Parts: C-alpha cells; structure tokens; sequence
C-alpha cells in the first residue's frame, strides 16, 4: 500500500 | 482525496480475469476470425480496444453474443492481442510483427500499433 | 516465453471498467446493502472478491442479476470497497475503518483486511 | 514497454  | 493505494490491485485483477478466460467463467462473446473462434468478455474487450468499445456501446451490437472480424484479419495476430489484452505481455516476433500491427490498427489498439511501428523502424 | 510488456496496461484496462461502470455499461448484477443500490460488473466482483468469486461460479447464483447482501453490511462500507475495486484507491478514515475492515473480511478482500488490521494496530 |  502507497500514498498515490 | 486522502485514499491510500494497493500497487499490485490492477494487475492481480487482470490476472483473475485471465483466469476467468482460461476456465471459460462468464465469457459473454465470441469473436470469429477467418473461422478460428475467441470466447472473451466483452468488458474487457472494450477496455483494450477502441473497436470493441465502439461496437458493445452500440445499441443493436451490445446484444450480439457473437462479432465476425474481417476476413483480412490473421486468427494468429488476433490470438496474440487477445493474449495481451488479458495479460500486458505482447508475443511480438519477426514472424508475427506485420499480422500483429495489422490486427492492432484494425481493433485500435494504440500502444500495440506504436510498439510494432518503432520494432519494425528498427530492422529497417 | 520472449514477451515484451506493457508497464501501464492493467492500470489502463480498470481505470476503462471504471469508466464503464460510471457510464452504466454493460453492468450486469446490482448488489443490494440495506436497501441502497449497486450496479457492477460481476467478472470484476468476482476478480476483488472471495465471496463474488464463490457467488458468480454458483451454477445457480451465476444466472442472478440481483445479490442481497447480509442486512449487518454498512453500505458506505460497501461503497468504499467497490470504488476500491475498480481504482485501487482505498478511501479509509478513522470514522470508517471499522465498517470498512467488516465488510472487506465478509466480502473476503484479503489485501484490505490486513491494511485495517495494521492501520488499527497503529492506533491502539 | 519493458522486458518482464
Ligand atoms: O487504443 C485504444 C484502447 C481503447 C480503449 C477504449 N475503451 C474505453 N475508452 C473509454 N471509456 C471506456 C472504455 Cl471501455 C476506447 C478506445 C481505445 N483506443
Ligand atoms: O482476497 C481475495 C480476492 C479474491 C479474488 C478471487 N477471484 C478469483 N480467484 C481466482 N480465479 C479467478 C478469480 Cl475471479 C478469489 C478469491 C479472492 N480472495
Ligand atoms: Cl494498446
Ligand atoms: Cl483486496
């Protein structure tokens, strides 16, 4: 999971 | 928006939907080339093609269970693409080169046809 | 094989089933949450979605084009998990991650559980 | 395009  | 992103998300979707293909799980069509038949999902067809988006938004086509291609088109070049479509890998070879960009022009297939266009500038 | 691959195809390809979704193309199930309505694609409920998965290869359930889901699912829950589904984006916040992790581990949507799992941890 |  990322920050987009 | 504050959302956080699964990187892999898209990917790990195309590849269940590849599943679905192999295992003939909810295929709505059949794409008929020079009497070679394609089970797909019609989705995923208009996701990749501006020629299958065109003719499943089409009121009357929407409807068909069944799209005859052009007799020009090579049920290997097609084979290839629908491969792509489902899985982002091209099998893109000296031999297949000119059906495939031919096939990725006729279905709409930009990035395709680019990729063929700039392999082919190369040997030239 | 000797393949070459398209790095933004699957991005490509959901961001275009988004779209179809948006448009109401081709959708063909809607799934009811406490009398709130939503209409999806079943081959992409079923490539997030244990629970889909299981539901749509019912020789039966397949055939359904209305699912009511269980009357203890929060629909904004829901509405997190299909926009999710069909972007990658996951819009988790304190006042939701509760109703969010719920539905995720009903729905069995593996990825998102263990997030909320850990998004949770950090906070206890 | 890249080499997988
Ligand atoms: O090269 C290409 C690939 C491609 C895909 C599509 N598909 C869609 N476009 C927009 N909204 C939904 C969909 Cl399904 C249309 C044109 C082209 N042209
Ligand atoms: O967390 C998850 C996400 C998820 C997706 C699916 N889908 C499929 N699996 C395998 N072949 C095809 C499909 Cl469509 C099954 C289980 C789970 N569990
Ligand atoms: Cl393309
Ligand atoms: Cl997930």
């Amino acid at each position: 999971w990322v920050i987009p | 928006d504050s959302c956080i992103q699964f990187t892999r998300h898209a990917s790990d979707v195309l590849l269940n939907l590849n599943r679905l293909r192999s295992r003939d799980i909810l295929t709505d069509v059949v794409i008929v080339v020079s009497r070679e038949q394609f089970r797909a999902h019609k989705t995923v067809l208009m996701a990749c093609s501006g020629l299958f988006y065109s003719i499943f938004t089409d009121q009357l086509k929407c409807n068909l269970s069944v799209i005859n291609l052009d007799p020009e088109i090579n049920p290997e070049g097609f084979c290839i693409l629908l491969d792509f479509m489902y899985t982002s890998r091209l099998n893109l070879r000296e031999g297949n080169i000119m059906a495939v960009m031919a096939t990725a022009m006729y279905l709409q297939m930009e990035h395709v046809v680019d990729t063929c266009r700039k392999f082919i500038k190369a040997s030239e």
